[PDB]
RNA sequence: AGAAGCUGAGGAGUCCAGUUUGACUGGAUAAGGUGUUCGCCAUCUCUAGCCUCAGUAAAAACUAG
DNA sequence: CAAGACCAATTACACTCTGTGAGTATTAGATGAGCTAGTTTTT
């Protein structure tokens, strides 16, 4: 698509940037107090007040014009139709199966590289006089200057709504000539955000040779994109990527089978079993499901209280209904594709079914 | 024996995967550049197979690197076959050794053990991937395995439309290609010998014809398909529909001793063709399908377990459709092409399998036209089938013609089971509120009938967490439960209800079961057409038939209405003279100026009169239309019939007068007050051509009948825009 | 239908009057047609102004030409007209029936397995008023049928 | 490819009900803009001009449109429509006519394309094919601009280069004779292995009444596998009996030319060596 | 030579190692068994393997039989 | 560290010279209320 300035006048800014764009007044970035910072381990996420301009603007943008841009099919992430079990799906028929990351790879994207990727699909007019076009007045709303990363420049926030959109974007180049590399050696590659997933059928060492790292580093080197040596995999006839378990026995077209390990159902096992045990539900959801009441409750202005028993019930069934749609996700997945065990077909229905019969308990005793 | 064939970015498919083939696949559509695609890409991957320079296939968009075409193959008997001990052949160690040779050698001597259980399925994938530089490479580097799948599961593409008789070359292929004898131990000089001996003037005559003819035509010698061809020419005694019909029977009779599977693709079996042609093709079919099949009790020689080639057809006649559906039965599918809303083919499977035997034996061809659909509303009831299909009507609403009205009850749609093709054929089932809720006056309370407590119970949301929005569900259900109250007083015994309404339920009920592509009605079809807003046009409708159906009996009509004037009173005993002037008669014919007038005169007062009877015995104004509806078998309400009253014993004075007026004022009436009597078809026509009369433009006359007629047009601009918003994909 | 349409848009009769009608013959138009959605249409879409032409054979072997009755006086005949009505034109042998139980019997597979020349011959739900419309006596050599009753 | 185009003539297999590269050159080969002109003009034009009364020929063509649904012609495809309804008209003479206007438009533009006809004598007199030599010759010559010959109708625009395929020594003989220096030969013959060759066979001569008297018997020699060179006539009489060559069935495959020394060095066959073998039999 | 690390701040009891007679520092409860490409992996069985306070932005798939 | 490989989509001859691709040469019922919020990936 291509937006002219009559679009942005009544679709992206029709009413926050209005007063601005008749008033002669050109569009002002994002202050520092417009955002918040907060932090969660060694990461920074920015995040824009709900009741600001630029966050529906931001809203517009992914809703009307970040939406009909192209992108490449192995990005399996922040895509309409996108899921992690279809970033998983076409490793299915590979023997050998490698995995890299990008490091920070939402702060090494420079905004040079997000104005041209964008320059296409917005007219190259002036918006505001003849002071700023439309290109930079759209993608005021997208970056922010960090801060923390001095002045080097707009960099795109990590906590940001147009964020996702933006990153899959500009990131078009770069899984091209990625994809176009593994294609002319017979390897599947699949992104999802910044993790590349590689797969051989053939039974080559090309996955676990250094070649393969070093074309790859070479490549995203065009846009700046490095990759982290610490959580670089390669393995042979299984892989295990957060708990998803990938296995091919190997050969000359066997097809592969995706499953789940305990560790990553431990915890709704451990849920399961503490309900059986008539544990009280004071201390599954504060240690099991890490959900927990502040000191500041009721909002300080109540004084009934007893809000704690009917919140451990309610967030105790949301939690319950939501790993029941994971569960029933992975297995509307499974007859979609047909690349799943049934070994582990089965226990997840004995879970699932587990889980109805404790949600029809909890239900039954409020 | 295929089961599973995937294309991604290429000609018009994105991602798109074709599973659980069947023996009798069919495939029908609006979107033949689907079909002529799939077709593209399966001769593509199957010229590559044995290495042939062709143009590789286009992309679907320049965004990606990569178009992939991927095959399963399901070698379990061939697996089977090679495995024994008791095959020891060149060809199967041939094939045991290139494709169940790499899976058996790197495994230990514990998994091989549970794959001779008799009970696993063993698959072999194979991925074609068309690079960008028009560079096309394999999963498999192996020429030998490519090559040995083509022999073992080949392609086969009949063309109809397009067919020349004179050339035989898929026969010859075939029998070529499926033989089980040696022709290379054939001595050629003993041939000659035996031929110059049949036809011999002298000892040694006709070796030196041969001997000069070979000298002076020395070409290429001939290659073993030639050889074996010419042998079968001179062995057989003898060289559209039929040409294809024969060739079916050969490749099926052949396939009955070859663990070659072959895969055949015919397109428009049905081009030039009768339907009783088309369905003795697929009876045909049929008959040499369950030939060849023996199961348990059915054995002897002739009969084989081999697994029948599965067969491909792109057909648009539904006979071809019915009779795959009536005979084949669990051993056919239909798949449904259609597209998306960007422009991309789809592919979901109909349902044809049915497990009512009394439905499948009555399949039809409305039933395999519900499948060449794009739009079904589902209907109880002869009277809906009429007022829907309504010519008169559909010509002001160029977007309901395209859906298609079908008659069903719950037992037709449980069958049907629309449900299973919602993407693909969007629909529609109209209902009446008296499926949902009833009604007693003996017992003054509402009942739910099952179907309600169903629909209720598939709308119970449990098993769910918090979401905004999808907290009214809940307040609707619970609602729905608890007007279960025997609250409700009905005032005019027992006809009306004092505050309850149900067009707020109804419009409830609707709104509720919008998502479960279910409309249910205020009250029958006799109501959406007899309202108090098509009184006037109502009544107009009755003075055409005094003015139209109805005339004189004498042949003279001069002397008989001056004699019915001299001895019937025109006031007092009008009623009388006007029964027995007027009979039921087609012919229209033309009577004298005077005569003219006078019975001009006599119809308008014999309206006048009934008009001032009907506003005078009733008062309201509406309680007219509720004796109009229970005249023509429809439902007050109370959700009560005419019959249902009589039997119930309540409204005695209403039924009184309405015997009254069947039996003395509107007898000529009578034979039009039942259903299937055709009245609807008539008023809509009555009414569409007054309306057209009085408003000049369209859309005042839509605009008129969405006033007169407010659920009805309700109903069709909603399956309009439905149509509309689907007119992108549901359409080549 | 477009056919039908663009018909209609150059009819001037009766009141119909007005700039782009004309009163002009149409001219004849025949089609080679083997679906029953076209017969269907032009029948339900035109009624007096159409026919259907049956050509068949003799019995030492030569072409005939007969019509097949299209014009029915019942209107909601004509709106009903489905697909089922429209394959007995395309028949050999129609047995027509009163009652969905003889329906079932007549189709049964199993029954017509063992009977393969009756199933050549189609079996139609009609009542006498849908019998007056079809007409069948008006065609009985091109197509032969059966009438049965209790 | 827009500059020096690739044209293809096959006057074996060739077509005279259609004019493919004739209307390809046309619309390709052009120095206008047919774009100022516009639709409505031309047909407001053609109403006034018909018959009948204003605007009945523009409803008329409005009312076809309407009910068409054709998308608009293309630029070439509109301004081969303009060519045809501008002039008044519709195997060798079908190639005379696409070589004529092929020079004729290249005289005026920097593009210079590369024409290939493959046989361009089948199915015609050996009379014809001169005829056609001799035309294309006199169309090469009328649009020479040298020195005196100057003027309207001479351009010094450099001629397309054209490929012959041709198996008739008739075709040769006129283009060695007319053009002379603007001519070339191309043998190909094949290798030991099997492998195509490509040389230059000598078809310029210094000597202008060799060029004059040059005639069959001379281009005969061209298609020839063996020439054996002669002084006199006793030697054609000798190695051209019939029967002496029924019992010799190889000497019959190469031909005997009686020359002196001025006619070889005319023809010079030590250029064509590993062509044409030759021997020369000298007293 | 730069990456990486890491939702943060802590606390109670106990063990090991080191210094040290008297206290401090570092590591630790997803438990146990089996096989492993040794991976932060997979699989099996239970009684299910500690507590407090702060912080928790964004985009996708999924609420089925 | 530093790096080859950096997406795809975005019918035409003006000129004085009418033939040439320079030469010049033209030429100018509004006032107690009172409330939580899924799994997983990226991170």
């Amino acid at each position: 698509i291509l937006v002219d300035k009559v679009f942005y006048e009544k679709i992206l800014s029709v009413e926050s940037f209005k007063e601005n764009i008749i008033t002669q007044s050109a569009i002002p970035k994002i202050s520092n107090k417009e955002v918040r910072l907060i932090s969660s381990g060694s990461k920074i996420f920015y995040a824009i007040n709900n009741t600001s301009p630029h966050s529906h603007v931001q809203l517009r943008l992914n809703r009307f014009f970040l939406s009909h841009i192209p992108l490449n099919s192995a990005a399996k992430a922040f895509v309409r139709g996108g899921s992690y079990l279809k970033y998983l799906e076409p490793h299915i028929y590979g023997s050998s199966y490698c995995r890299l990351d990008i490091s920070s790879f939402f702060n090494n994207i420079s905004f040079d590289d997000v104005k041209q990727s964008l320059s296409p699909y917005i007219k190259d007019e002036y918006l505001i006089g003849t002071e700023q076009k439309l290109i930079d007045a759209i993608l005021n709303s997208v970056g922010y200057e960090s801060p923390i990363r001095k002045d080097k420049g707009m960099i795109i926030p990590m906590g940001f709504r147009t964020s996702p959109a933006i990153s899959n974007i500009v990131f078009r180049k770069m899984d091209l000539l990625i994809q176009d590399f593994c294609a002319k050696k017979g390897v599947i590659y699949s992104r999802y955000a910044d993790d590349m997933l590689f797969s051989n059928p053939r039974e080559s060492k090309l996955l676990m040779s250094d070649y393969f790292i070093d074309e790859i580093s070479s490549l995203l080197s065009i846009m700046g994109f490095n990759i982290n040596q610490s959580k670089y995999i390669s393995r042979e006839k299984e892989i295990s990527i957060n708990g998803y378990v990938i296995e091919n026995k190997g050969g000359n077209g066997s097809i592969g089978t995706i499953r789940l390990s305990k560790s990553k159902l431990n915890t709704v096992l451990k849920v399961t079993h503490a309900l059986a045990q008539n544990i009280p539900y004071k201390n599954i959801c504060n240690k099991y499901i890490k959900v927990r009441l502040k000191e500041k409750n009721i909002k300080y202005e109540s004084k009934k209280d007893e809000f704690e028993k009917k919140y451990y019930r309610d967030q105790l069934i949301n939690y319950l209904g939501g790993y029941r749609s994971y569960l029933i996700s992975l297995v509307k997945f499974h007859s979609e594709y047909k690349c799943v065990n049934s070994d582990f077909i089965i226990q997840i229905n004995g879970i699932l079914n587990d889980i109805q019969n404790h949600i029809q308990k909890i239900k039954k005793n409020r | 024996t295929i089961e599973s064939i995937r294309v991604k970015n290429l000609l018009s498919f994105d991602d798109v995967i074709l599973r659980d083939f069947r023996d009798i696949n069919c495939i029908i559509g609006r979107n033949n550049v689907g079909k002529s695609n799939l077709l593209k890409v399966i001769r593509y991957f199957y010229a590559k197979l044995e290495n042939k320079k062709v143009i590789p296939l286009d992309f679907h968009t320049n965004y990606n690197a990569v178009g992939e075409i991927t095959f399963t193959f399901d070698t379990t008997r061939i697996k089977k076959i090679v495995t024994s001990r008791k095959n020891n052949g060149r060809f199967h160690k041939h094939i045991y050794n290139t494709l169940f040779k790499s899976s058996s050698v790197k495994l230990n001597f514990e998994e091989l053990i549970a794959r001779k259980n008799s009970t696993n399925k063993s698959f072999f994938s194979l991925t074609l991937t068309i690079c960008k530089d028009d560079s096309v490479m394999w999963s498999v580097d192996d020429p030998k395995v490519r090559s040995l799948l083509a022999t073992l599961y080949p392609f086969l593409y009949i063309e109809t439309r397009h067919i020349d008789l004179y050339d035989w070359n898929p026969i010859w292929k075939l029998i070529s290609n499926l033989n089980s004898f040696n022709f290379d131990d054939v001595d050629h000089d003993e041939l000659v010998n035996f031929l110059d001996e049949k036809i011999s003037s002298r000892k040694g005559d006709y070796k030196k014809y041969i001997d000069r003819v070979v000298s002076v035509i020395d070409t290429k010698p001939y290659t073993y398909k030639e050889k074996v061809i010419n042998y079968i020419k001179v062995a057989i005694k003898g060289d559209s529909n039929k040409f294809l019909e024969t060739l079916l029977h050969l490749l099926i009779t052949l396939t009955r001793t070859e663990f070659i599977s072959p895969i055949v693709y015919i397109d428009e079996p049905e081009v030039g063709l009768h339907p009783k042609l088309a369905e003795s093709f697929v009876s045909n079919l049929n008959k040499i399908y369950s030939k060849f099949k023996k199961t348990s009790e059915l054995s002897g020689p002739g009969r084989y377990k081999t697994p029948y080639p599965n067969i491909f057809y792109s057909t648009h006649s539904p006979s071809i459709l019915k009779q795959t559906i009536k005979l084949f039965g669990k051993d056919q599918q239909v798949l449904h092409f259609s597209k998306k809303k960007d422009g991309s083919t789809r592919v979901n499977k109909i349902n044809s399998t049915y497990s009512d035997e009394r439905f499948l034996n009555i399949f039809s061809d409305n039933e395999a036209r519900l499948f060449f659909s794009e739009y079904i509303v589902f209907v109880e009831g002869a009277t809906e089938l009429e007022l829907f299909r309504n010519l008169s009507l559909l010509n002001l609403y160029p977007a309901f013609s395209l859906a298609d009205i079908y008659d069903a009850n719950e037992v037709i749609l449980a069958n049907i089971n629309p449900g299973y093709s919602k993407a693909s054929i969007p629909f529609v089932i109209i209902k009446d509120i008296d499926t949902l809720i009833d009604y007693s006056i003996k017992t003054e309370k509402f009942s739910l009938r099952p179907l309600f407590e169903k629909m209720i119970k598939e709308l119970t949301k449990e098993f769910d967490y918090y979401d905004t929005g999808f907290g009214r569900v809940r307040k609707e259900i619970d609602l729905f439960s608890d007007i279960q109250s025997s609250t409700k007083k009905h005032m005019d015994s027992g006809l009306f209800f004092k505050r309850f309404s149900l067009h707020n339920l109804s419009s409830r009920i609707n709104k509720v079961s919008r998502k479960l592509n279910r409309y249910f009605m205020t009250t029958t079809i006799e109501g959406a057409l007899i309202n108090e807003q098509s009184l006037p046009y109502f009544f107009n409708w009755i003075g055409d038939v005094i003015l139209t159906q109805m005339t004189i009996n004498n042949p003279n009509p001069d002397k008989f209405i001056e004699a019915m004037r001299r001895r019937y009173n025109i006031k007092s005993q009008v009623v009388p003279l006007f029964k027995s002037v007027f009979c039921i008669g087609l012919n229209h014919p033309v009577y004298s100026s005077a005569v003219d007038k006078q019975a001009l005169r006599i119809k308008l007062s014999f309206l006048n009169y009934l008009k001032r009877k009907v506003y005078s015995d009733f008062n309201n104004e509406k309680e007219i239309v509720l004796a109009l509806r229970l005249a023509f078998g429809g439902k007050t309400e109370t959700q009560y019939t005419l019959d249902k009253l009589r039997k119930d014993g309540e409204a005695e004075l209403f039924r009184e007068k309405i015997k009254n007026y069947k039996n003395n004022e509107l007898f000529f009436l009578e034979p039009q007050m039942t259903k299937t009597s055709g009245w609807v078809t008539t008023f809509l026509n009555y009414t569409i051509e007054k309306i057209t009369s009085e408003e000049s433009d369209d859309d005042r006359i839509r605009q008129k009948l969405s006033f007169i007629f407010p659920e009805i047009i309700s109903i069709i601009e909603q399956a309009s825009s439905s149509i509309e918003a689907e007119e992108s994909s549901l359409t080549g």
